[PDB]
């Protein structure tokens, strides 16, 4: 769909993810290829298949984020499944087909909501005419001067201009309606009333299929958790089983959805792993084949942490500022405050368990616990979160390890 | 009754008397037999029930709304239903209708008629008016309004069913 070049894709992705340039390009080549394919002939269009990617890296460094923004940037159906979710189906559990089903139910819960956007002006234009007709019951057979039913637009234009907030005036209109009512309702009862007329079925539901088939993006987290490890054998066949079960999906097959018949042959798959225990070559042969692209993501650094704190669009720091503004409170972060927020996050991760950029959300959130509660009783003030503030609030927590395993 | 319509020098009229008769006596003496239609653009006169009118003159109006002022056509569509629609069929009358374009008669038979010179004379006194109208129109410079008037008076003088109460409706255009 999008005609963006890889370089433009990476650019657009830089607005949400710090670093991880290689993964960016990998995922960007993927999107541009979908375009590249549609520019081909009949034969070559069946042949060319998605270049599925295998992202390799430690927790919370941007694997999913990258894949999620990619999806979002191509208005494509997106689903994120955890691979081990099926390691248990040998005893019972979700069949792997559910993936394509869900990627469909959301590829629907998507086309539906985005049909309320396109049809949100129809009910408040060529449909608000409902109340105006019971306000000034049109002439006994309008005459016809292509400006005659626009003539009123005096008596008429008055009811429309006055209908800029003034309602609660009960009337009635028309299974159409008939029933007598108000306007905080005759009007809203009209909102949906006239709307379900434009949106049909065999196109809305038919297109979801179209989306999934053409632009679907499946993110399979922890793919490495279903590779073979040298501790046992019984669980290995179960693991390898999920690999075989997933095989039909990435090699090309047909799944049954209560919305139609989806074809996976062009769904883009982004698998994900850490690979500390297993190595990508532990994956079964058929899967490695279907996972042509390999890309690593680096661990994040304190500098990346500082950058993640403020650069991204709607970064947690920015969101926070916004939220406190709701309280009439002007919050401000100094470069050193942020430097210390990142610092703390890094400390805890190094001293306890490393959970990537995730740690920033909990640190930042604890740091603010106090302002967040008193926000309403501080309206009209300029609170500055500087290095001092940061230290007075997080030092004792970070310093105490056992405490951090609970509170941070 | 006598309905007289004339047209001369970018001026069209329709005139009528106001006598309604029951047997050999006068029921009413001031019946308005010439109204106006289509946002006072189209004039009309008629012979029949006060209601038949009000139903045939309302319908006509809408037909004009369905044919952008184009008289004739609306008239064509009117005379149409008027001889087709089960109900509308019982209505009896003679609509005289004239706009800046043309002027014509309509009969329950569905006929749409454009007389020789937009000269119309329907009703029992019809021909006496036609005669006087034709005379004046061919031997004097009098105005369309003056014509219909005098023609009408002549009529009411000859016609036992026509009186001297008038109702004139003009129209200028050039
Ligand atoms: N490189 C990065 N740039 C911006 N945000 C990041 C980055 N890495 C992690 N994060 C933040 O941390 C969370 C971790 O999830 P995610 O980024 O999907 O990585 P992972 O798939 O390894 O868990 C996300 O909510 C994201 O906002």
């Amino acid at each position: 769909h999008s005609e963006m070049t890889p370089r433009e894709i990476v650019s657009e992705l830089d607005k949400h993810i710090i670093g991880q340039d290689n993964a960016k390009r990998s995922v960007a080549i993927a999107l541009r290829n979908r375009w590249r394919r549609m520019q081909l002939n009949e034969e070559l269009r069946h042949e060319v298949t998605p270049k599925n990617i295998l992202m390799i890296g430690p927790t919370g460094v941007g694997k999913t984020e990258i894949a999620r923004r990619l999806a979002k940037l191509a208005n494509a159906p997106f689903i994120k499944v955890e691979a081990t979710k099926f390691t248990e189906v040998g005893y019972v559990g979700k069949e792997v087909d559910s993936i394509i089903r869900d990627l469909t139910d959301a590829a629907v819960k998507m086309v539906r909501v985005q049909a309320i956007e396109k049809n949100r002006y129809r009910a408040e234009e060529l449909a608000e005419e409902r109340i105006l007709d019971v306000l000034i019951p049109p002439a006994k057979n309008n005459w016809g001067q292509t400006e005659q039913q626009q003539e009123p637009s005096a008596a008429r234009q008055a009811f429309r201009k006055k209908l800029r907030e003034g309602q609660l005036d009960d009337k009635e209109i028309e299974k159409q309606k008939a029933r007598k009512l108000k306007i905080k309702d005759a009007m809203k009862l009209l909102i949906e009333e006239e709307a379900a007329k434009l949106v049909n079925p065999e196109e809305l539901k038919q297109d979801a299929i179209d989306a999934v088939e053409q632009h679907g993006i499946v993110f399979i987290d922890e793919i490495d958790k279903i590779c073979k490890r040298g501790e046992s054998s019984g669980p290995d066949v179960s693991r390898e089983g999920v690999q075989r079960d997933l095989l039909p999906l990435v090699e090309g097959c047909t799944v049954s959805t209560k919305h139609g018949m989806v074809k996976t042959d062009h769904i883009l798959f982004i698998a994900s792993g850490a690979f500390q225990i297993a190595k990508p070559s532990d994956l079964i042969p058929e899967l490695q084949g279907r996972l042509p692209i390999r890309v690593e993501l680096q661990a994040l650094t304190t500098s990346d942490f500082e950058r993640i704190l403020t650069e991204p669009n709607a970064s947690i720091t920015v969101q926070y500022k916004a939220l406190m503004a709701t309280e009439g409170v002007n919050i401000e972060f100094t470069d050193s405050g942020i430097k210390r927020i990142a610092e703390a996050a890094w400390q805890v991760n190094e001293s306890t368990e490393n959970i990537g950029a995730r740690r920033l959300h909990t640190v930042l959130e604890r740091l603010m616990e106090e302002i967040s509660y008193d926000a309403s009783d501080l309206s009209g003030q300029n609170i500055t979160i500087d290095a001092d503030y940061v230290s007075k609030h997080l030092d004792a927590l970070v310093a105490d390890e056992d405490l951090s395993r609970f509170i941070l | 009754t006598t309905i007289v319509s004339v047209r001369r020098n970018g001026h069209v009229v329709i005139a009528g008397d106001g006598q309604a008769t029951l047997g050999n006596t006068v029921m009413k003496g001031n019946v308005k037999k010439v109204r106006r239609l289509y946002n006072d653009k189209v004039i009309a006169g008629f012979a029949g029930g006060t209601a038949d009118a009000f139903t045939l003159f309302e319908l006509f109006e809408r037909k004009l709304e369905m044919h952008q002022g184009h008289l004739v056509k609306a008239a064509v569509e009117l005379a149409k239903d008027w001889r087709t629609d089960r109900m509308l069929r019982k209505l009896e009358a003679l609509l005289a209708v004239a706009d800046e374009t043309a002027s014509l008669i309509i009969t329950g038979n569905g006929d749409v008629v454009q007389p020789e010179n937009d000269l119309i004379a329907i009703g029992s006194g019809g021909p006496y008016a036609q005669a006087a109208a034709r005379a004046l129109l061919e031997n004097t410079e009098l105005s369309a309004r003056e014509i219909a008037e005098k023609a009408l008076d002549i009529a009411g003088d000859i016609c036992i069913y026509t009186n001297h109460f008038h109702t004139i409706e003009e129209l200028s255009y050039k």
